[PDB]
């Protein structure tokens, strides 16, 4: 029972911090650019206004 | 004679293009065809190939003449030219000629006058219709279409007009449009019944790389071609640096028949290809994610031979004499053998997975890294140091060693 | 009832900037008048008169203001408003953005003079329209069907098949089964591959002898445009309400008019709207749109499909923004889809129609059209949020429903949305592939259709 | 040397005729005299925001940012003053300095810079955190006259080979590093862990260098050679055979 349960455990351990990377790596820088882009063209229109 | 040059030399008959401009880069020719009366750009960020394609185009191509237009561009680009152009030669009858006897080079470096450069366009095209209207095939190169765009902004912004998007004067479209409308294959005007062609070729240059620039999205509204380039392909000195998930041809319909005659294998291969590449796009996103341990062995497989044909058919250095040019029996040579070792190693892989013994491609990697490292080498053959013969009797031996080593399987 | 009266020609011209002539000493000047302008080399260009000012005249010229000089150019004004000449026998023929033949036939025989304004239609005496348009396209006829006298754009972008999709409207168009189409079509800024293509299938379909072409193309002059689709409405109105046609008028890219309308609005230097179009543009494309429906007491009609290209796909520009405003709904054609192969391919989820509601069910097509119609688009609009989360998650995060909408969703896309050039499907075959797609769920998930509907249709 | 020298306290509108002074004295030295001139511009960051104060000024039509909408045409009349000509034994030699505006290359100074001069030399403020010098990063860095001075009889035939595989293994060992911070060094297979290793000997060996130390071209390529030999020559795939079997069992 505890070696079943401790092998189930550390798998899911791996796939959670994979995603607690992946969203401090991979998804918020990419919000970020996005988010950085729309100022920079809204300062634009503004400015051609 | 003298024409004016913002009027269209007039023609009997504009025709449908049916036959192709070969360009002699394998990406281009295989996966986003031109035609003899095409139009094109090239749209792409600062130092991704916009020259380097114009001018290898330019050099090997099934055209009569050549126009080159250089408008607000680099003087030490139109000197490469005149350097380059007279020491390179085409065979004819038996006898060598210098590619320069065919072509004429239209300047206006990005140091002279600005009012200049929409000059040099009209001035261009119409020389190009002036030999159309011989019974040629011509191909005009605008090295950057932007910088006409440019021009017309200054003009426009001390003429104190009001402007449309991004300062540029509400008439842009309109002149990028009706420049375009001068391409195309045609009954020429006159007695002794011949046709001719100009195909346009345009390069575009959006400040930052961003396509959603005026120029780009207004030109994109007009070409039936464009080739996207990529700054994260030319930074990591892949070349042409050629989006292939953005890239496009309108033209692929009308080439139908060509292949259906001469290349009677080839449509079915670029149709795998497409399919592989954008399998590939839709696995890498989650494997950045996941991790890649989850994929199925047939997922390995295409992510592998995705990577095969990235690295290995979709790139060519300009400046190297085997991948210089690449003929179209080359190009489709190649392209059959990755294909053919996709299905190959995808049918070793489906047949066996169900048994208690089954392939893998880690299997496959461990039986066959000498036809691996032999189908990465297929590039490297010379098509003037060695023949035709040579080239595809080489070809069919990786076909056979490759059928050896899956019957060994 | 005529101008039996001399016309004045005046060699009084102030300035030429962009499109416009400028005039001064002008008698009574006209707001609207048409003028014709001979340049010196014996060129003839015409024009109509944008503003008026004491002695001062505004005109912008169709053909372009190249060649014009202040000194030897000579305008004659005509007394009168643009009234384009129309006739019956304009069916079987092909006209420039200027309505000159182009086919080497003669000169339109008037049976009327028409002003390409028309003249405004009374609300009390318009026909709502109910009587569905089979276009032969599942994704029309089954999730967005179209009444006879209603408008509906489609929304395209650059690279997309857009004039496929109005060509197999042409061919397919016909009433639901349990009359046929005059057609008028105008081009604005079209190349000529596009002219061609249009030209040829109507040559090859055998039924050129009931469309009228209006072609102005892409080395065209730009300000026809502004009287192309007026030209091409005031045809199908004679057609419509006096000669009791049935007319489908197709307006090939509404991108280009509203580009033109922007060279001559920036060059008169008015105060701009967004990104620099006029700000009059909304009045504008209601008097082009609003040209279309039903009449009291008399037998025909008019629909229209305009055709927009959206700039850089983005459906929130003014030109697809104020299109959707007076448009009843729209047809939006999909770069993810075409870049998957898919044909046609339209997006249910952005399309609408808006008088389907009463164009459907017992009676006019079958009692199950709306119940489908809505499952069908609520079960792809949680397929598209299923899918969303999966490229995130992974497959083995998702539950047996999920793989029921992600399943829908892959055979919804291979067997309804994708139909082929020639393949006519009626609204009944829409209908039961319809029903073959709602199969892949328990009746317990269908809980938009009513248990009537589920009783009698889904045990099939 | 010849020196001209605008300070942070000197009037704005002469940084407009300051680089066309210098270049004007470049011309008679290079053109005239026969001389081999390098011309050294600093902060045309400075010159382009001296433009942009002018122009505005002005109400000219604005591009990006604000900057003036011919300025590309306006650094074009600066950097074409360069090269060599025919008939005169003299050249004139070009390196601008740029300060990108936070950090940003697709800020519009290096922008339409990058599209007029013949490559670029990239600093990267993550290299000089980390110590480095000089703290070159070789990706976003380019010359486009590099592809014919460097060869047989020009320095050595394998040179174009060597550079061009050094850029793929330092683009796929960047590419394992950034997969290394999502999935951990437990996950990498022993084909990533080649690429890392190249990474990380090639940013000591061949890009930290020291502001006195005065390498030779064959110096760097064998230090090039040293770091691509990490690999199986099977791995090696930008390098034709013949280059591999003369240069790589050394
Ligand atoms: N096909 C190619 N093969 C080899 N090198 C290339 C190729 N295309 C581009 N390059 C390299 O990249 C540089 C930039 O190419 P260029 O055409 O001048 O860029 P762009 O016009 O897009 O700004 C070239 O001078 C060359 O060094
Ligand atoms: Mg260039």
């Amino acid at each position: 029972s505890l070696q079943t349960s401790f092998v189930t455990l550390d798998e899911a351990i791996k796939i959670t911090n994979r995603r607690v990377n992946a969203i401090e790596h991979v998804i918020i820088p990419r919000i970020e650019r996005t988010l950085a882009y729309i100022i920079t063209e809204l300062d634009e229109r503004e400015r051609e206004e | 004679q003298v024409w004016p040059v913002r009027q269209v030399r007039p023609v009997t008959e504009k025709l449908p293009a049916n036959h192709p401009l070969l360009t002699g880069q394998r990406v281009l020719d295989a996966l986003f065809p031109c035609v003899q009366g095409g139009t094109t750009a090239i749209p792409g960020a600062f130092g991704c190939g916009k020259t380097v394609i114009s001018q290898s185009l330019s050099k090997y191509s099934n055209s009569d003449v050549i126009i080159y237009v250089g408008c607000g561009e680099r003087g030490n680009e139109m000197s490469e030219v005149l350097r380059d152009f007279p020491e390179l030669t085409m065979e004819v009858d038996g006898k060598v000629e210098s590619i320069m006897k065919r072509t004429a080079l239209v300047a206006n470096t990005s140091n002279m006058p600005v009012a200049a450069r929409e000059a040099s366009i009209y001035t261009g095209i119409t020389l190009s219709e002036y030999f159309r209207d011989m019974g040629y095939h011509v191909s005009m190169m605008a090295d950057s279409t932007s910088r006409w765009a440019e021009a017309l902004r200054e003009i426009s912004g001390r003429l104190a007009e009001m402007p449309a998007d991004s300062g540029y004067p509400a008439y842009l479209g309109a002149r990028l449009a009706s420049f375009y409308e001068r391409a195309g294959r045609v009954k020429c005007l006159g007695n002794p019944e011949r046709e001719g062609s100009v195909s346009i070729v345009g390069a575009v240059s959006p400040p930052g790389g961003d396509f959603s620039d005026p120029v780009t999205s207004a030109t994109l509204g007009i070409v039936q071609v464009f080739w996207g380039l990529d700054k994260k392909l030319a930074q990591r000195k892949h070349f042409p640096s050629v989006n292939w998930l953005i890239s496009y041809s309108k033209y692929m319909r009308a080439l139908d028949e060509y292949y259906d005659k001469h290349f009677t294998e080839f449509v079915p291969l670029r149709t795998k290809a497409k399919e592989i590449l954008q399998e590939e796009e839709d696995l890498a996103e989650i494997v950045q994610l996941v991790g890649k341990a989850s994929l199925a062995e047939t997922d390995k497989i295409t992510l592998e031979v995705a990577k095969l044909i990235k690295d290995d058919f979709l790139q060519q250095n300009g400046y190297t004499p085997y991948d210089r040019f690449c003929p179209f029996y080359k190009t489709v040579g190649m392209l059959s053998n990755m294909i053919s070792f996709y299905d190959m190693a995808r049918r070793a892989v489906e047949t066996t997975a169900q048994s208690d013994n089954k392939i893998t491609w880690s299997i496959i990697r461990e039986h066959m890294g000498e036809i691996l490292y032999k189908l990465s080498s297929m590039k490297f053959k010379d098509p003037v140091k060695d023949g035709e013969a040579k080239i595809k009797a080489d070809y069919a031996q990786l076909l056979e060693d490759m059928q050896n080593a899956f019957r060994s399987l | 009832n005529y101008l039996s009266q001399p016309r004045l020609t005046y060699k009084t011209v102030s300035g030429v900037n962009g499109p416009l002539v400028i005039l001064d000493h002008v008698k009574f000047p006209r707001y609207a008048e048409i003028v014709h302008l001979t340049l010196p080399d014996g060129t003839k260009r015409s024009g109509q008169v944008l503003e008026v000012s004491g002695s001062k005249a505004v005109v912008q010229v169709f053909e372009g203001t190249s060649g014009i000089d202040a000194k030897k150019t000579s305008c004659e004004f005509t007394g009168d408003i643009l009234r384009t000449p129309v006739s019956e026998d304009m069916l079987g023929r092909v006209f420039n953005g200027s309505g000159k033949p182009i086919d080497r036939g003669p000169v339109v025989l008037a049976e009327d003079f028409l002003d390409i304004m028309g003249q405004p239609i009374n609300p009390q005496c318009r026909i709502y329209p109910e009587e569905m348009i089979q276009t032969g396209i599942s994704a029309i006829d089954g999730m967005n069907s179209i009444a006879r006298g209603q408008k509906i754009p489609i929304f395209s972008a650059a690279g997309l098949p857009h004039n496929e999709i109005a060509a197999q409207i042409c061919r397919q168009a016909g009433l639901v089964k349990k009359e046929n189409f005059a057609i008028v079509f105008a081009a604005m800024g079209v190349n000529m591959e596009t002219a061609r293509f249009f030209k040829s299938d109507f040559e090859e379909n055998g039924s050129m002898d009931n469309v009228c072409l209006f072609l102005n193309l892409a080395n065209d002059p730009t300000i026809e445009r502004i009287i192309t689709p007026r030209l091409a409405l005031t045809t199908a109105e004679f057609l419509a309400y006096q000669c009791e046609k049935h007319v489908l008028v197709i307006l090939t890219d509404m991108s280009s008019y509203a580009e033109a309308l922007r060279e001559v609005s920036a060059a008169r230097e008015e105060v701009p709207g967004r990104r620099g179009f006029p700000g009059y543009m909304y009045t504008d494309l209601a008097t082009i749109y609003e040209r279309a429906g039903r009449v009291e007491g008399r037998n025909g009609s008019i629909t229209q499909i305009p055709i927009l290209t959206m700039p850089n796909d983005d459906i929130t520009h003014p030109i697809p923004d104020l299109t959707g405003y007076i448009t009843e709904g729209q047809i939006y054609v999909d770069r993810q889809l075409h870049n998957r192969q898919i044909y046609p391919p339209i997006n249910v989820l952005p399309s609408l129609s808006r008088l389907m509601k009463s164009a459907i069910g017992e009676g006019m097509t079958r009692k199950d059209h709306a119940d489908v119609s809505n499952q069908l688009y609520a079960c792809y609009a949680i397929g598209k949020d299923v899918q969303a989360m999966k490229a995130v998650v992974g497959e083995e995060a998702l539950t047996s429903d999920d793989l029921l909408y992600l399943e829908f969703l892959q055979k919804f896309e291979k067997n309804f949305i994708t139909q082929g050039p020639y393949e006519n499907r009626t609204v009944y075959e829409t209908l039961d592939i319809g029903w073959q797609l709602l199969r892949i769920f328990p009746k317990e998930m269908l809980k938009r259709i009513p248990q009537s509907t589920l009783s009698e249709f889904y045990p099939r």
